[PDB]
């Protein structure tokens, strides 16, 4: 699921699944 | 940023993990 165009909720979902208990930062303006 | 690398273009696991804490 990671190797495609990922926008919005799709991108946030991928970060969530990939990063697991680490969590992540989602910075669309940076 | 992430939008340019994963939304406007195809994402990769390598790049996604750069955003994990």
């Amino acid at each position: 699921f990671v190797n495609q165009h990922l926008c919005g909720s799709h991108l946030v979902e991928a970060l969530y699944l990939v990063c697991g208990e680490r969590g992540f930062f989602y910075t669309p303006k940076a | 940023g992430i939008v340019e690398q994963c939304c406007t273009s195809i994402c990769s696991l390598y790049q996604l993990e750069n955003y994990c804490n």
